[PDB]
């Protein structure tokens, strides 16, 4: 037997086997529905449409995400994206094979029950397990000590980890994340008169922000730039052809994630939920913390951020603290990287809820197995 | 030092208010406590302030103390000028006295023949400076102006209620005519005596300081021809009170009139108007003492018929005019019961309404419509929307406001109907009959109103002060720059200017979640640290701090907004101006926006008017003192005296007259008083040249005194100081 | 101190401008924001039709002239017409001159930048005022609502918007603009009338659809019971006399036409509902303050008077929300000018008058000078 | 005159005359600061609210708690607390009567200046002093013997006294306190996906605690029932109409007392600190403070608490000794009424603080006062 491996991104699927240096499939985990009818007699349609045959059929049909604020929404559309990737991707049966899947810190119990449900009375699957994507991605970093923060499409949580422990009275979960500053960047674009209405229209918003965003180093300094100097301005073609103008929105956009305001939300930026989760940690670990803080997940691909992190970091922290960031080149790829090294770790395989053990403590086996 | 052993000083007493008390010792610099004799024996010490170092007042001489004006005062404090009058008033019986410009009156509750004929001929065409004070005194000098200078002239009375404001103007209005002779074919004084009980009757309320007081101004113009002889008068009307009509304080009442008719309802005429009871009526039943005691209201409405009928208007009008008072109490009886979506309604055959139609002579069913919902008009369409229960009584109160302020000035427009004349006036002498300043524990809209009056009245007087002072000096050829203007205008602009105390008063009327806590939010958050005149008490929330000239004064916040409402939809005018009665059409014959105005605004378009009449004319001003509160003849009390010489401002402008030049004498008086501290050696052919060197001499600082042409003036104590210097002689 | 160089208020709407000045209870002056231009050659020399007529001297010209919109949208499309409309509103209908009063107008959320700016310069530039303000129709329409809490859906001509407010502050992300307004109302009123092979083509016609529009529909409160009505009772269809005098029926549309703001799929938007706007827009707002906005459910403009509609919204909102929360809904007469009324109260308070942008703050700061007075 | 007395309470004050019954002042510690942005044009306007009137515009309002770890955080903010006391709530003026205030043992030394500074320097008293809310609860108590156990919203106390007098070495403070009950509450109402996160959100979760939590009797047992019969669940009604199911929740948040461990603390039970502080007494006077354990303040409001405690104690200790848990009723006021006895007493003027004395030693003649 060769495990399979597949972190369930709330915008971005990725699934492979263990053993593989990079997940052999990726696609966004939508499914489309048609908001229209039938034109000619015969010619079949789908009632349903996944990732990229979903894209190529933008505004025809309406997009839908089955995963929101980290959390299931549709178990009907899980599932789907779930045949689609063992038969329709991988083309492998998911009862040769065990199955690792990843979840969030702070995530309802009744999420993991009904996904282990699902993967033994569905995909009838001989074993599986779900693993927390911080420590996957720290696996993958190659630090028994660091506090990771993996801010993804729906979910960005700051985890600290000293000697392989845990602490989860340090542990920080946030809201703020990648979709929101889709949302945002419509806002400020429909200030230039370039408004957006639909979910076709919002994945070109979303082409836009991760193509030509970036972090500020010191926001006043930007904004006195692009107010004075203008030359950071730099256009964009549209599908049907039509070039729109894009400057400053390229740093007010992320800029959120240090200043959640933007957006109306109480809660703290990035940077201090990162120096807070260090100062709930034990005295004598916060210098190991410091100079291991691991960025990770999607929304951290933003140019300049890591410089920015450091600077807002060093201001909290004293003076004597070396504060250092260590960015992945590949953040994007390193849940699922570090699920796959847990999945060729040949000690792991003791660590597997069996399809008998499910049997014998109904869904919650998941939860006596992981703590 | 002043302070020796002969000169005697004034103690504070709880009681006496102030004591006199004889120096047992020369005090010297840096004693502690200084040893006094009062009127019951040497048994007094007394400790200096021992943060500022403050003597007690000390006494004018005896010399000093016998005058007609508290000007010839060397010493110019509340001691000295309250006992000065209260000698006057109690062993020479003398009621009135000067302060400069100003007359002050004392009332002796006792009949004064003062006022005979052979003394009104002892002063006719002599001096007013050499006769004694007296109204013929400020009577015959305006008379006087006006034919010198052919221009008009206004005599302003003013005081607390019961103080002889009234009685003082029907003494100088006898003497304007005698004066003059006699006006036979015209008969004016009658006339005005005619017109006195019906204007108090509809303009005075009682109050818990009086069983009797006016509420609003009352101005009198008395005219002349080329002869200067009397040929008529006309009645002007000011500030009256519109809240009063509807809303009653505790202890207080309505309008004399409301209850005149109130205690008539017996009679078989006033039956028809089913008049009922003031318990039962409502502008009347909230004040908790409808009935005054030792006074018969229907005894009061039998002299108020029969004043009208000696000023001719018909027996056929006044019923009209009880049927109009009448319905306008039936009409605040019209209560609304509360709907849903902020609405109200009247019930079938509400009686108050169906009186209210029947005796105004109009439909009930628009009547209640009108009510029940109001109209809204736009370019395009007319519209009907409902109104809320407290939208109706405001509107129902406002309306009844509205018309009771129309009927006073018609039966004003009679009384003048009375008093004028088809012969033309070549001049005239205006008597202005207003209040002075008001104060209590508790103050509300009425009393802030008041108060804003008399700031106005006080700016003129400040100015006219000065304007006499610097004339004065430049006369004597005495650099003006040598006299201080205090004025009070600041005091003014806090209330009236942009974002004043009015002006957000007004916007907090109109803005539809406005309220009294929110007004008084906007008035600490604009000028409790941008104004140190506006203060606020640190306990409370609910109250605010004005200072005024007179004193500082508390309003509570509470009601001023809900006061300030006047607001009348014109549809509601319209219903009640094609009525079957003859008089509403006449009542009502722009109204657009004077139906839109807020009491505050109405109340300063009449002051700034009534401020620009007395402007035009020439000023001349005096001061009603009430003596007690026990209405004793000849009974003077410290502690009323000194609130009414506060009221009437004087203290402040013997205060103004202390800080210049008060004292001032000839060189040939000076010389004939301090020759004796003179040497041969010192008199020289010429007595001004002697006493304007043995003065440098006698006082060595050059500020203390002033060379004029023909007077020195002098400094506060320096007069005395001469008299403690000739008697230190002698002794 | 009864005269104050009393200010003049004006609401620049895409199909409809309303005027007059502060403390005016309603707008003296009202009428269609057109512009119409001759298509046709001149049958004599003397004729000299004026190059563009305005508002009701263009409506009582139509088929001769075109009609234009100088908005669309919400948003100023020729500003050359726009200069138009505001000459004919000082001068040629107000009769006053602009440098004697400031000048209030308004804009709807989520307005493009540039927009707010070039309105305020021409009024600065070519009117040459002393001082002007540009407020958001939400707050007024609130003013003339008279709360200090509630939400606002506003729906006009070229735009509908929903604006939650509490304790006089707003909440900048729960804020939603919708293009769905009367002007798409109107252009679909005139498709399903070609159903019945009533077919029209001209703006000019369009005008006689948007009457018949304003006189016949109604928002109905269950529609699938209406269809029901409409085919079998078949006692829906009105003969509506057309101007020029053809009695022409209209059944099923008086309500298929409004019920395109509860349904815009009838339109092809996969956008939402205007109910499902409202109730999201409370959901997006903080747990304590929606108690207190289902409390408050303001509507406002020219569309919003549909008969029936609030009945349906109270329903359609009931049907959202948790049942022990007491729906209201406030809609009353006139919604039409309470955007203005607002503005009028605005004009007229005290301390508004230091909120006035002057001609020399905005000659010293320059165009940017509106956002900065704003926020 | 007639003195004032004031607990300032770290989440809620308590304030009034001396003699008088109960506080005729109580409302929370609680500054509220807007958060949004006004839109009313010419509308009254404030900077900072205080107590209820912050309450009744949560949300649009962000929360502040001037006391924090039972020590204050900003003078500021404080001085606004006593002028709202003082002028706004009892209406009284402070130069006119003496103020008495509490204090936790093992409070700075800094905190005692600075509150007496503030007193004298601003408000202007004639004369003042700061007592130890443990012997005020004991005065309450009426007994001249016994160990108090007072648990607040922002720290919790043992102090044993015997004959009047502490026993300095013996006393025990810990920071586990009703707040960190309120945080904890929040991570296991996430468990069923009911989270929360701003501080207004907090207000309603603190309400949800102090209604429907209780201390079980026997944990083992508590988790069986919840498990296997599930008869301890209630329905919450949020503000804006929704139910919320809470069960189990209702006795782990509280449990968290006698095991700290929840919260990653090192720290002992609050059983075991009664205990081990009854420990370091003389063993001559430990069978009078085994018979008189006092309960008090905030936090010992929860159903079956002394009963609880008792069984715990009574494992510890020797089977022969007379254990006795004492709860008066209103322990909320415990330490105010214990107040507003001292300063009523003839027998206080002696430690009256006068202007003069401060005006003349400095502010740490209060600590002299004191010992
Ligand atoms: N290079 C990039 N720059 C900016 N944003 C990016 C970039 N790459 C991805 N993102 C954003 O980050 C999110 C993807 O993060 P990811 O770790 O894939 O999340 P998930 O696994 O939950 O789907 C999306 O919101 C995406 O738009
Ligand atoms: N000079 C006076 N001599 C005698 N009585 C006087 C004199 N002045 C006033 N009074 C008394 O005062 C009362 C009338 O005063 P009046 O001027 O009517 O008061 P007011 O105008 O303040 O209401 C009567 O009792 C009257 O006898
Ligand atoms: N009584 C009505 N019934 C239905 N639609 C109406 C009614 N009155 C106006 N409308 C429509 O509403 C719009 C007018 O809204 P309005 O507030 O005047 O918009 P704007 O101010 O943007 O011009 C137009 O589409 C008009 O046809
Ligand atoms: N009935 C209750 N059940 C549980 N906790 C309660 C109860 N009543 C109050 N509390 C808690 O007690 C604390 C407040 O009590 P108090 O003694 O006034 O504290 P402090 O004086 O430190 O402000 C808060 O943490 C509050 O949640
Ligand atoms: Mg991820
Ligand atoms: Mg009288
Ligand atoms: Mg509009
Ligand atoms: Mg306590």
């Amino acid at each position: 037997t060769t495990a399979l491996v597949c972190d369930n991104g709330s915008g971005l699927v990725k699934a492979g086997f263990a053993g593989d240096d990079a997940p052999r499939a990726v696609f966004p985990s939508i499914v489309g529905r048609p908001r229209h009818q039938g034109v000619m007699v015969g010619m079949g349609q789908k009632d349903s449409y996944v990732g990229d045959e979903a894209q190529s059929k933008r505004g025809i049909l309406t997009l839908k995400y089955p995963i929101e604020h980290g959390i299931i929404t549709n178990w009907d559309d899980m599932e789907k994206i779930w045949h689609h990737t063992f038969y329709n991707e991988l083309r492998v049966a998911p009862e040769e094979h065990p199955t690792l899947l990843t979840e969030a810190p702070l995530n309802p119990k009744a999420n993991r029950e009904k996904m282990t449900q699902i993967m033994f009375e569905t995909f009838n699957v001989p074993a599986m397990y779900v693993a927390i994507q911080a420590v996957l991605s720290l696996y993958a970093s190659g630090r028994t000590t660091g506090i990771v923060l993996d801010s993804g499409d729906g979910v960005t949580h700051n985890v600290p980890i000293y000697e392989g422990y845990a602490l989860p009275h340090a542990i920080m979960r946030l809201d703020l994340a990648g979709r929101d500053l889709t949302d945002y960047l419509m806002k400020i674009l429909t200030e230039r008169g370039y408004s957006f209405v639909t979910t076709a229209e919002r994945e070109i918003v979303r082409d836009i922000k991760e193509k030509l965003c970036y972090v500020a180093l010191d926001f006043e300094n930007e904004m006195a730039t692009a107010a004075s100097s203008s030359s950071l301005e730099k256009s964009y073609e549209l599908p049907d052809g039509q070039v729109i103008t894009i400057g400053n929105e390229r740093f007010r956009c992320p800029e959120t994630l240090f200043q959640p305001s933007f957006i109306g939300m109480e809660s703290a930026g990035i940077h201090e939920t990162t120096y807070n989760s260090i100062m709930k940690c034990d005295i004598d670990i916060r210098k190991d913390l410091y100079a291991n803080n691991v960025m990770s997940g999607g929304t951290t691909m933003y140019p300049g951020i890591a410089d920015r992190m450091q600077k807002e970091i060093t201001a909290l922290a004293p003076s004597t603290m070396k504060i250092k960031i260590i960015a992945p080149p590949e953040r994007k790829y390193s849940v699922w990287i570090g699920g796959s090294i847990l999945a060729s770790l040949s000690t792991f395989q003791q660590m597997w809820i069996t399809k008998q053990e499910y049997d014998e403590a109904g869904p919650s086996i998941v939860h006596r197995k992981c703590f | 030092e002043l302070y020796t052993k002969f000169a005697r000083v004034w103690i504070p007493d709880p009681e006496e208010v102030w004591k006199s008390a004889e120096l047992l010792k020369d005090y010297k610099p840096g004693d502690k406590v200084l040893l006094l004799h009062l009127e019951e024996g040497k048994d007094l010490e007394y400790r200096l302030d021992p943060k500022t170092g403050e003597l007690p007042h000390l006494r004018n001489p005896d010399i000093l103390v016998g005058e007609n004006d508290l000007t010839a005062l060397s010493y110019l404090h509340e001691p000295a000028v309250l006992h000065n009058l209260r000698v006057r008033f109690i062993d020479s019986k003398l009621i009135y006295t000067y302060c400069g410009i100003v007359l002050v009156a004392i009332n002796p509750y006792e009949q004064l023949p003062i006022y005979g004929e052979d003394i009104i001929n002892a002063y006719s065409g002599q001096n007013m400076g050499d006769m004694d004070p007296h109204i013929f005194a400020v009577a015959e000098e305006a008379y006087k102006q006006m034919a010198r200078d052919e221009r008009n002239q206004s005599i302003i009375v003013s005081g607390e209620s019961g103080a002889g404001k009234t009685v003082s103007a029907k003494y100088a209005m006898r003497y304007f005519a005698t004066v003059s002779g006699s006006a036979s074919e015209a008969n004016v004084e009658e006339k005005v005596l005619a017109s006195n009980p019906i204007m108090e009757s509809i303009g005075n309320a009682k109050t818990t300081r009086n069983d009797n007081a006016s509420r609003f101004g009352k101005y009198i113009e008395i005219g002349f021809d080329k002869r200067y002889r009397i040929i008529g008068a006309n009645m002007r009307t000011y500030l009256l009170e519109k809240s009063r009509v509807v809303f009653q304080a505790e202890e207080e009442r309505n309008y004399h009139i409301f209850y005149q008719l109130c205690a008539s309802a017996k009679l078989p005429e006033f039956k028809m108007l089913r008049l009922g009871n003031a318990d039962s009526f409502h502008y009347t039943k909230q004040g908790g003492s409808p009935m005054i005691e030792g006074v018969d209201d229907a005894k009061e409405m039998a002299h108020t018929r029969q004043a009208c009928t000696l000023l001719g208007i018909s027996e056929s009008y006044q019923m009209g005019i009880f049927r109009i008072l009448a319905g306008i109490l039936h009409l605040g009886n019209v209560g609304f019961a509360s709907r849903d979506s902020d609405s109200c309604t009247i019930p079938p055959k509400h009686e108050p309404l169906t009186i209210f139609c029947d005796l105004m002579g109009v439909d009930y069913e628009e009547m209640c419509h009108w009510l029940c919902h109001r109209k809204l008009a736009t370019a395009t369409e007319t519209y009907i929307k409902p109104i809320s229960k407290l939208q109706a009584t405001n509107a129902r109160d406002a309306l009844a406001k509205h018309i009771y302020a129309k009927l006073f000035n018609w039966i004003v427009d009679h009384v003048n109907q009375a008093l004028h004349s088809a012969v033309k006036q070549h001049s005239f002498i205006g008597v202005l009959d207003i209040y002075g300043f008001e104060t209590f524990e508790i103050n509300s809209f009425e009393q802030f109103c008041i108060n804003y009056a008399n700031e106005k009245l006080q700016q003129q007087f400040n100015m006219h002060v000065f304007k006499l002072e610097q004339e004065e000096y430049m006369k004597e050829q005495i650099p003006w720059t040598l006299i201080d203007f205090y004025d009070n205008q600041p005091c003014i602009n806090l209330i009236e200017s942009k974002l004043g105390i009015l002006d957000l008063l007004d916007e907090e009327c109109k803005m539809p979640k406005g309220t009294d806590d929110t007004w008084a939010q906007k008035l600490y958050n604009t000028h409790l640290n941008k104004c140190a005149l506006f203060e606020k008490p640190r306990m409370s929330n609910k109250a605010f701090i004005i200072k005024h000239f007179a004193d500082k004064v508390e309003y509570q916040c509470e009601g001023f907004l809900e006061k300030n409402k006047d607001t009348v939809f014109e549809e509601q005018i319209k219903v009640l101006k094609s009525s079957k009665f003859k008089m509403l059409p006449e009542l009502f014959q722009q109204t657009a926006k004077e139906h839109k105005k807020t009491v505050g605004h109405q109340f300063r378009n009449s002051l700034h008017l009534l401020m620009e009449t007395l402007n035009a004319t020439t000023p001349h001003y005096v001061r009603c003192i009430k003596p007690n509160d026990f209405k004793f003849p000849f009974t003077f009390d410290e502690k009323r005296a000194v609130q009414q010489l506060r009221a009437c401002g004087v203290l402040e402008t013997i205060r103004i007259s202390a800080a210049g030049f008060p004292s001032r004498w000839t060189y040939q008086e000076f010389f004939s008083r301090y020759r004796v501290l003179m040497k041969q050696k010192d008199v020289l052919g010429d007595r001004k040249q002697t006493c304007k060197n043995v003065l440098e001499k006698l006082i060595l600082d050059k500020d203390k005194y002033q060379f004029g042409k023909t007077k020195i003036f002098f400094r506060a104590g320096q007069v005395a100081y001469l008299e403690k210097l000739r008697a230190d002689k002698l002794r």
